[PDB]
């Protein structure tokens, strides 16, 4: 949920950034991000992720 | 075109798997397609619809004709015709079938010389002293499907009625 | 940020393993009652929903594949998930239409435990004996 916040407040970031917020792996990070976020590999964003409700969904990932 | 459709149906039976078949039936749905349209019909790919192309050419079974829209848009357009041809079909089918009966119509051998002999050689190999057929150089003794041809000539019975039937 | 609420939602019909209203799904997954969690579930293929009031729940085949076959007379391939999803527990009958021959059934060339259903638009010595070598004239001859 907070990376998800973090994701409508920058519409790129890194799984390094990511990682230094949830101090997870950047495997795990990796991982759920390819189901929300998407890769841009060309242009000066490059090798970072980009989006395509957020309470919604972080009242369903308290859920789950 | 019912009889030659079902004369492709049954050389599809015979020559190949059901992929290919089901490619000529799309095909035969469609009157005519270039180059992409098996693509956008099918789920295979292009390079995988290449060996199958391939396939076809390799027999007379379709035909090609190789058309550009000339349209100066680009590069133009390649656009490929694919327009079965019954003649050579028929031609190579029939080709095969007698083939086919020819090789199922279509002998002494040694065990340690793996020579082998025939009927003119038998008159020469005999021998007066013992009674048998003896290899030339080794000396040594001589020696040596259709009805299960016939069976599966069965089944190419079915295709030849149907080529008659065909025919007239 | 849609995408998630749908799954985690799912994976919770699954837990759960019966349906769930769309208030009670609203009420769990505590969000504003609002037509696009259903939206998403009339979307997507995973959850079904149904017509009496709320209820989404997780998600005669031969005949329903060969009259799929038959719509599909123009179309010359289709996905064999799909197929499954339309009839469920369809990849049988799928398969058994294959062997007899006629919605014929195409092996995987990827997984060889998996097989492909296809749409019906309706030995090497043996074969060779029916190919052989392959002009004009010994065809004109047989014509």
């Amino acid at each position: 949920d907070y990376l998800f916040k973090l994701f409508d407040e920058y519409d790129y970031w890194s799984l390094k950034g990511l990682k230094e917020r949830t101090r997870q792996p950047e495997a795990h990070l990796k991982e759920c991000l390819d189901k929300v976020a998407t890769l841009v590999k060309k242009g000066p964003y490059a090798f970072k992720y980009t989006l395509r409700k957020e309470e919604e969904r972080k009242a369903t990932l308290g859920e789950l | 075109d019912d009889i030659v459709k079902n004369l492709l149906k049954f050389v599809v039976r015979g020559f190949y798997g059901g992929s290919f078949v089901l490619v000529l039936d799309a095909i035969l749905f469609h009157s005519v397609l270039a180059e992409d349209d098996l693509k956008q019909l099918l789920s295979i790919n292009k390079t995988e619809l290449g060996p199958l192309i391939a396939r076809l050419r390799s027999d007379r079974l379709i035909s090609i004709h190789k058309q550009r829209e000339y349209p100066p848009n680009s590069k133009s357009v390649e656009r490929v015709y694919y327009y079965v041809k019954y003649p050579h079909a028929i031609d190579a089918i029939k080709w095969k079938v007698h083939q086919v009966v020819q090789r199922l119509k279509d002998g002494y051998m040694c065990p340690i010389c793996l020579t082998k002999y025939t009927q003119l050689e038998a008159v020469q190999l005999l021998n007066f002293d013992r009674t048998e057929f003896l290899c030339s150089l080794c000396d040594e003794p001589l020696v040596e499907k259709q009805d299960k041809l016939n069976r599966l000539m069965d089944q190419i019975q079915p295709i030849i009625d149907s080529l008659k039937k065909i025919d007239d | 940020h849609d995408s998630s609420k749908l799954l985690w939602a799912t994976e919770y019909i699954q837990k759960k393993g019966k349906p769930v209203l769309v208030n009670e799904l609203l009420d769990y997954l505590s969000m504003k009652k609002d037509d696009k969690v259903i939206e998403l579930l009339k979307k997507l293929d995973r959850i079904e929903f149904d017509p009496k009031k709320g209820t989404f729940k997780y998600l005669h085949s031969p005949s329903e594949l060969l009259k799929l076959l038959r719509s599909q007379v123009t179309f010359k391939g289709i996905s064999c998930k799909d197929l499954k999803d339309g009839w469920p527990q369809c990849d049988e009958t799928i398969n058994q239409l294959e062997e007899d021959s006629k919605i014929l059934v195409l092996r995987t060339k990827k997984d060889k435990t998996p097989r492909y259903v296809w749409y019906n638009s309706g030995d090497e010595e043996f074969v060779k004996m029916w190919e052989n070598v392959q002009a004009e004239l010994p065809r004109k001859l047989q014509d």
